[PDB]
């Protein structure tokens, strides 16, 4: 029935062209009005504009004016949305739906699609880079229960994962959320046993399927 | 081109408990004559989508119990919740269907339970490998606090650290209800062997002393 | 209809309450010979066209169309009220719809006919206007193009600058500026080559009576009433217009299909057409019926909906010309030439004479001084007089050159004309 | 042309309570065809600027909870109040909309709270500097006295002094709720050197008895 | 959005002229009828009048009639009371807002403006006059807590300020209302300590910004 396909993710260059797509199925594609809507974090909804297929008139509200920019095609029975000339702050969801106007309806909303997210300026991929950490003046496992931690940075694009001795332990298993250095970075720790440490094994395994690179570190004492 | 204001933040609550978010706005959403209120109500839990709950002011959508009831009248309103469980934990929006272009609400945070936590903090002075690279990385670790409120501040050989501080931070889990919060603190490796000690102070609500974690160089 | 991007027109705009705008070339008859060309000298003369009789088809069936407007600004009825009214609100706009009033006219003559209209003028500066000020009136004559609207009884004037609300009337005049005809002006011309002849019929009634419903410009001085309470203590808005309504068409009235006969008109011109051209403008409503069809976008669905089906809107036009006419010479000599010279002289351009004749007999005022310069006093380099003048103007246009024949008896129309004069055998 | 009637002129009263001010005027406010009432409610808190509470009888203005609520019909009318705090003293309004022009109620003030008090009475015979100025310059105090009600007269020598007497006064503190009422008579210094004892009473409900401040001239 | 500007403060001669101003935001100036409202303590609320700037048709009540004028111009977006021959008890404050009329309603009132405070007649402005007060027969600190206090007397115009010790003592502080006798007047108090006068300081500070008098009266024992 009410079904939309909200498809792809994107990263491209500064000053690029994009594209999207939403798909119809159950009612008739071009009779009604339709809507797209940014989705950025902590700031999050905003309404760009909307577009009727039956003759393609537009809405372009004074923020997107210019640069925005809608058409679609009901033989594909699919939306798009053309925008170019990229910008940073222009990564976010576009996440998107259509409203029932007509419908014996008016405005707001009887549905939410599948959700797209695009991000932009890219560059290219890189490898994980992997800092474990520990005290200072060595560590044999005093305390109370000994932490340590290792942290996946220097990797572009995401995602990126870490499991400690294949998952074996979620103590401490805190990893906190990734951010663009101008290579992707985030932190990652572990609540270990002060005495099966150094003893029992404590091996991190990296997985960036992006770069594709996957590596098992070891985390032994040091001084 | 008129405003919404959507308050409170966010609220820990109990179990079946009776809880109202307040809704803001310059204009009238309501005129009568058909006495139309274009207050719209949505739940988002976080990552998944946002859907429907109730749009004018006494809408009941399919599929809604009780739990949720509209309230307001005239210009601001209200959000009516009779008797909340887990699920109905979520991030709830309410807008407005009326003089184009569209506006929204801020955002509605729903926070969870119980009561607070203590502070817990450790220190992992940089590893040779990243002193390696070239960089001093100092981060800092509070692990199973609640609620959120922190302070950080750095002081390199008792002088403060202004900028180039970083941070992120983890919600609650499904027991704890408390929080993981990673502090940053990174320059090049050239001051790390060269000023001694460091220090890094924790201000929770929770233990009301200046909680406070130093560090040097070479020492733990 | 246009592309939405674009400005190109995808469908051109027409209704019956259009105007209509005819021109109609006719070939020289001075290139044109005949049978027997013995009876005049080619040199010393000329040969001009003159119009006897017309007429004017129309084939559609009968029947009346309409128009509304989906906003309109309107309190309630004034017919009657059980109590007095509600408080204004913001907008209380309804879609509504009206007939226009019934009319029929015919216009011939050789030069465009003169339109009329209200509009506004620069204010005599003495306050500077404000805004909400009342714009001072103006009287304006212009020419008419195709396209322009009849009066639906609101008066010819701009809607687009005098009615700022745009949703005061509905849509067809809502853009331009409906115009009508003054017959005093025009039939005033000391040619009377304007128009030399017209006809006209029209009617109108009442239906219903409504109130503007916006910020009041003035207030009745108190004296004139005596104060409300409760209810009554404010006065509602005292604006009024009438809805015009149509009436019963008949097929009598209907003043076409039918030959016209000219002999005497009140111009002094009989029918002479210069310059080989000629202007006929009509305008009707009783064919204004709009049919309206239904396109289903998807054939399978049994089950009813309003969502299978678009709507458009497509309206018929249809027209006929024949024009009778006669052929005529005109002798030559100075007091001649002089009258014509002075009447309209680029008519002289079009034939010869022979041509050095009279290009110009008039000295000089004397007007002089240097011939050259970059550097003394300004003079003039504009001057031409655009011989083409009224390509500006555009209207619908038709090309008879081709058509002409010499037989009345082969056409439906002429034989009526042998009738009304009789001669059975064809000269 | 009409008149209204605004009472009761002040009310004491405890957090919480009903009170209820009554609307009294010539014609009726009201005739049944919409049954418009023409009684206004307006709210002025001393000093600042006015604000609309309720016309008609039934409006329930945005931003006014239930503590204000319209009462009265016909003719002369009321104001429910239901349950008051702090914030609720202020100086009422209730006035007219209809038949140009305009037509308002006398007056509204809310009195506080508590009970009474005790009168406290002192007096500070002329100072030389007034005598030096060339009047007779006699004050009296009356301070932390709840309520208002008090009297004052004046004897000279024995013989009343009617005229010539100056008063002002200062409403509650948040505390006392009690007043400040401040009591003069001043002539030239011809009499007050001449005529010797002078006597000023205070009378409050508080101490029945008529109590007496009196004072002499050179002596206390 | 609602705003009005009520400005300015006058004090005059009598039978002079006077001016008032009320200034528009966030909608149409001349699209309304508007008021001026006479606030006179002990009477108060009192209805003058209303105008229209449309044309600017006006009401005078009977009271007002003749004396009360009234106009405004829009381009200004401003409000004027145009009052001549004054008189005493034209002194009060001149309190106006505007009612909706159209709006969608009728007379009462949305608004109160700014406020705006009117004093007929004036004199030329005088310094202020303090005389302290005491008991007879002498003070020496004699009774349960002696009280003394000061005054401040034949000032004008207003304002003035009294402050015991720079305000250190806010006990008995209890400074009448002040009223004119010719010469602006009003009291004040001070509760001392028996036993710390007169040894402890007690000294009054006048503060009169309009004859701009600043005075610091020590006050000590006197027979």
């Amino acid at each position: 029935e009410v079904k939309l396909e909200q498809s792809g993710a994107e990263l491209a260059r500064p000053g690029a062209s994009v594209k999207l797509s939403c798909k119809a199925s159950g009612y008739t594609f071009a009779s009604y009005w339709m809507q797209w809507v940014k989705q950025r974090p902590g700031q999050g909804l905003e309404w760009i504009g909307a577009i009727y297929p039956g003759d393609g008139d537009t809405w372009y509200t004074q923020k997107f004016k210019g640069k925005a920019t809608l058409t679609a095609d009901k033989s594909s029975s699919t939306a798009y949305m053309q925008l170019s000339s990229l910008a940073s702050e222009d990564s976010a969801v576009y996440y998107c739906a259509r409203p029932p106007y007509y419908y014996g309806t008016t405005y707001y909303f009887d549905y939410w699609g599948q959700g797209t997210t695009l991000t932009v300026s890219g560059a290219k991929t890189t490898a994980p880079s992997v800092y474990p950490l520990a005290p200072a003046a060595g560590a044999a496992g005093a305390g109370s229960s000994v932490t340590l931690g290792c942290l996946v940075k220097g990797y572009f694009p995401e995602p990126v994962t870490l499991t400690w001795n294949s998952g074996s332990l979620s103590s401490g298993v805190h990893t906190f959320p990734a951010v663009l250095a101008d290579l992707y970075t985030l932190s990652s720790s572990v609540t270990v046993t002060s005495s099966t440490w150094p003893a029992e094994s404590i091996t991190c395994n990296v997985a960036h399927p992006a770069s594709s690179t996957k590596v098992d570190k070891k985390i032994e004492p040091r001084g | 081109d008129i405003v919404m204001t959507q308050s409170p933040s966010s609220l820990a609550m109990s179990v079946g408990q009776k809880v109202t978010m307040s809704c803001k706005s310059s204009q009238s959403l309501l005129d009568s004559r058909n006495q139309k209120n274009y207050l719209a109500w949505y739940q988002q839990k976080p990552g998944q989508s946002p859907k429907l709950l109730v749009y004018f002011a006494s809408t009941r959508e399919s599929g809604v119990p009780d739990r949720f009831i509209g309230s307001g009248s005239g210009t601001d309103f209200t959000l009516t919740i009779s008797s909340v469980q887990a699920e109905d934990l979520a991030d709830y929006f309410c807008q407005q269907h009326y003089s184009t272009p569209l506006t929204f609400g801020a955002g509605t945070k729903l926070e969870l339970k119980r009561a607070d936590a203590a502070p817990t903090v450790s220190i992992f002075p940089p590893s040779s490998e990243q002193l390696t690279s070239g960089g001093a990385s100092v981060v800092c670790f509070l692990n199973n606090f609640y609620p959120k409120d922190i302070n950080v501040k750095w002081a390199i050989d008792g002088a403060e650290r202004a900028g180039g501080v970083l941070n992120s931070f983890t919600g609650q889990d499904s027991k704890d209800s408390t929080y993981s919060m990673s502090s940053t603190l990174t320059l090049t490796k050239d001051e790390y062997e060269r000023h001694a000690s460091y220090t890094c102070e924790a201000t929770h609500k929770t233990s009301t002393a200046p909680i406070v974690k130093s560090f040097n160089r070479g020492a733990a | 209809i246009k592309k939405p991007n674009n400005n190109k027109i995808l469908v051109p705009k027409v209704s019956g309450l259009q105007y209509r705008v005819f021109r109609i070339h006719l070939p020289d008859p001075n290139k044109f010979g005949f049978p027997d060309t013995s009876f005049y000298n080619p040199d010393t003369q000329r040969l001009v066209w003159a119009c006897v009789g017309v007429e004017v088809g129309r084939g559609q069936p009968l029947g009346v169309g309409i128009s509304g407007h989906p906003l309109l600004n309107k309190l309630d009825d004034t017919e009657n009220a059980s109590a007095y009214a509600a408080n204004a609100g913001v907008d209380n706009r309804e879609c509504i719809s009206m007939d226009y009033k019934q009319t029929q006219l015919c216009l011939i003559g050789c030069k465009p006919p003169i339109g009329e209209h209200w509009g506004k003028g620069s204010p005599c500066t003495n306050v500077a206007v404000n805004p909400g000020d009342c714009p001072p009136l103006e009287l304006i004559n212009t020419v008419i193009q195709d396209g322009d609207m009849v009066d639906t009884g609101f008066g010819a004037m701009d809607f687009t600058t005098l009615q700022a609300n745009k949703s005061e009337v509905p849509l067809d005049i809502c853009t331009s500026i409906c115009k009508y005809p003054d017959y005093i002006k025009m039939v005033s011309e000391p040619y009377g080559d304007s128009l030399f002849f017209y006809l006209r019929r029209e009617q109108m009634f009442v239906r219903h009576l409504f109130n503007r419903a916006g910020a009041v410009g003035e207030n009745v001085p108190d004296d004139l009433y005596i104060k409300g309470s409760g209810s009554t203590a404010n006065l509602a808005s005292s604006n009024y217009f009438p809805t015009p309504s149509g009436s019963m068409v008949t097929s009598d009235a209907q003043i076409f299909n039918k030959p016209y006969w000219l002999q005497r008109a009140q111009g002094h011109n009989n029918g002479i057409c210069w310059g080989n051209q000629l202007f006929v403008t009509v305008v009707d409503t009783t064919r204004s019926t709009n049919m309206s069809l239904c396109a289903a976008i998807s054939t399978s669905e049994t089950t009813y909906k309003n969502t299978n089906f678009k709507e458009y809107l497509r309206h018929g036009e249809e027209y006929d010309l024949q024009f009778i006419f006669q052929l005529c010479k005109i002798t030559l000599t100075a007091d001649v030439m002089t009258y014509i010279h002075s009447m309209n002289s680029t008519i002289l351009e079009d034939w010869n004479f022979g041509l050095q004749p009279p290009p110009g007999g008039t000295l000089e005022d004397t007007y002089r001084f240097v011939t050259s310069q970059a550097i003394a006093c300004q003079k003039h380099t504009p001057p031409a007089p655009k011989e083409d003048p009224l390509k500006k103007y555009t209207f619908w246009e038709v090309n008879l050159k081709e058509k002409f024949s010499a037989d009345l008896d082969q056409f439906p129309l002429g034989r009526k004309f042998l009738l009304q004069a009789g001669l059975k055998a064809k000269p």
